[PDB]
């Protein structure tokens, strides 16, 4: 799981990595995200692919 | 780095006075603070060690 937020100018990327027992849908179970990068760049986006 | 007595202590612009002594609770590497329940600067990073 990776989740990106760009704020105040600089890019954000924050990943937790668990492995999950059961296949279907997400883990109901509480992870909380551990930030592994931060990027100071002024881009800007509207879109992601 | 001076330990068990009380010395103004400057940290990155931040300042406090107290004594410092090794804290036992540990934390992740991203981490470069630590805060009390009042919202006080309750533990430190040394930046060089
Ligand atoms: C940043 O993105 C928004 C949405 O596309 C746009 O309105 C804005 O002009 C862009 N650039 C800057 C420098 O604000």
């Amino acid at each position: 799981e990776f989740v990106f937020k760009n704020i105040d100018g600089y890019f954000k990327i924050y990943s937790k990595h668990t492995p999950i027992n059961l296949v279907r849908d997400l883990p109901q179970g509480f992870s909380a995200l551990e930030p592994l990068v931060d990027l100071p760049i002024g881009i800007n986006i509207t879109r992601f692919q | 780095l001076v330990k068990n007595k009380c010395v103004n202590f400057n940290f990155n612009g931040l300042t406090g006075t107290g004594v410092l002594t090794e804290s036992n609770k540990k934390f992740l590497p991203f981490q470069q603070f630590g805060r009390d329940i009042a919202d006080t600067t309750d533990a430190v990073r040394d930046p060089q060690t």
